[PDB]
């Protein structure tokens, strides 16, 4: 049984939010609820809705004004409508059922709410170099630069390298643009014949870049 | 968020961490009380569900106990794959779901001095018109850390943003990488840019420096 939110995205002030979650390997008529939580940054959960077994719905009183959870059977799905969106429901959506104790998380995507725009990510390597180089161990990187809204994911060489690497949470600039790095720590013997390649995804703007990171002439 | 828990918990490896959870009458006092383990990155999973009860898969390394209005989770023998947020979870008088605040588990170790590396601005970001310059601060325990960096000998000063990583998962050090960003005309007003670096695993200040040009 898995759950599975919409991609993240970008929400004007005041239009209507739009989530759908999409469930695989149990039938969506036969769970005792399917409901919304979410997550403000840095923050605790707050629960949105439910919506039970014969289709009664229960929402959040403070929210439920602007609250909609629906059930689409046929493509076992059941979505969350939020209108006249502030920049306080910007948050880590999740959607969330239990089923026949713990209930079925989906992973989470995260909604921003912001009268800002959508922009995709410059990728600069963080080159290697005698600078980076602490005995054996050499440090090198990506940065991901200028975009908006977050997040983004970064993974290296498709996700065969996962050992020593460190990604950093992202940076508000002062242009009102993020900036993340993500690095990784590798033998320095390995950086003329090992390619590091950091793949950047920033499914907001629907921006993937793979970006080869190599040593600098120092 | 409506129960209380302590921001933060911290004990080492192979010892106890208990978090309280403090609610009322109509909630913790009548209701069951679950409990949730969130990675950094990932949804909460739940560990403890009906006051005391775990789900398959969890270890029994977690436990829960209610007592009136309050109720505590347990963990014994701490791992460094601990290192996560931890929320209490019940209902409310209407029955509908509400949690705590969260409480945040650090896995106490010992002093790590920092590794230092910088990284030069790239040529196609100079293309631009921009330079940022990275300093790198891998692997050091405690949190606390002083970056400073000096263009020319002069001190920068709001001139730079940091972050910090999430504890890590193997050895429960922290990372800190700074960035420094000037415009290119700036960037090629000035020679010795510099990251200075203070820690407590460190007998004196620690530098990492370049200049312009030999890169």
């Amino acid at each position: 049984v898995q759950l599975q939110e919409s991609g993240p995205g970008l929400v004007k002030p005041s239009e209507t939010l739009s989530l759908t979650c999409a469930v695989s390997g149990y039938s969506i008529s036969s769970g005792y609820y399917w409901g919304w939580i979410r997550q403000p940054p840095g923050k605790g959960l707050e629960w949105i809705g439910s919506i039970y077994h014969s289709g009664s719905t229960y929402y959040n009183p403070s929210l439920k004004s602007r609250v909609t959870i629906s059930v689409d059977t046929s493509k076992n799905q059941f979505s969350l409508k939020l209108s006249s969106v502030t920049a306080a429901d910007t948050a880590v959506y999740y959607c969330a059922g239990l089923t026949q104790n713990d209930a079925n998380w989906g992973q989470g995507t995260l909604t921003t709410v912001s009268s800002a725009s959508t922009k995709g990510p410059s990728v600069f390597p963080l080159a290697p170099s005698s600078k980076s180089t602490s005995g054996g161990t050499a440090a090198l990187g990506c940065l991901v630069k200028d975009y908006f809204p977050e997040p983004v994911t970064v993974s290296w060489n498709s996700g065969a390298l996962t050992s020593g690497v460190h990604t950093f949470p992202a940076v508000l600039q002062s242009s009102g643009l993020y900036s993340l790095s993500s690095v990784v720590t590798v033998p320095s013997s390995s950086l003329g014949t090992q390619t590091y390649i950091c793949n950047v995804n920033h499914k907001p703007s629907n921006t993937k870049v793979d970006k080869k990171v190599e040593p600098k002439s120092c | 968020s409506v129960l209380t828990q302590p921001p933060s918990v911290s004990a080492a490896p192979g010892q106890k961490v208990t978090i309280s959870c403090s609610g009322s009458s109509s909630n913790i006092g009548n209701n069951y009380v679950s409990w949730y383990q969130q990675l950094p990155g990932t949804a909460p999973k739940k560990l403890i569900y009906d006051n005391n009860k775990r789900p398959s898969g969890i270890p029994d390394r977690f436990s829960g106990s209610k007592s009136g209005t309050s109720a505590t989770l347990g963990i014994t023998g701490l791992q460094t794959g601990d290192e996560a947020d931890y929320y209490c979870g019940t209902w409310d008088s209407s029955l509908n779901p509400v949690f705590g605040g969260g409480t945040k588990l650090e896995i106490k170790r010992t002093v790590a001095a920092p590794s230092v590396f910088i990284f030069p601005p790239s040529d196609e970001q100079l293309k631009s018109g921009t330079a940022s310059v990275v300093c790198l601060l891998n692997n050091f325990y405690p949190r606390e850390a002083k970056v400073q960096w000096k263009v020319d000998n002069a001190l920068q000063s709001g001139n730079s943003q940091e972050s910090v990583t999430e504890q890590d998962s193997k050895d429960s050090t922290y990372s800190l990488s700074s960035t420094l960003t000037l415009s290119k005309a700036d960037y090629e007003k000035h020679k010795v840019y510099a990251c200075e670096v203070t820690h407590q695993g460190l007998s004196s200040p620690v530098t990492k420096s370049f200049n312009r040009g030999e890169c």
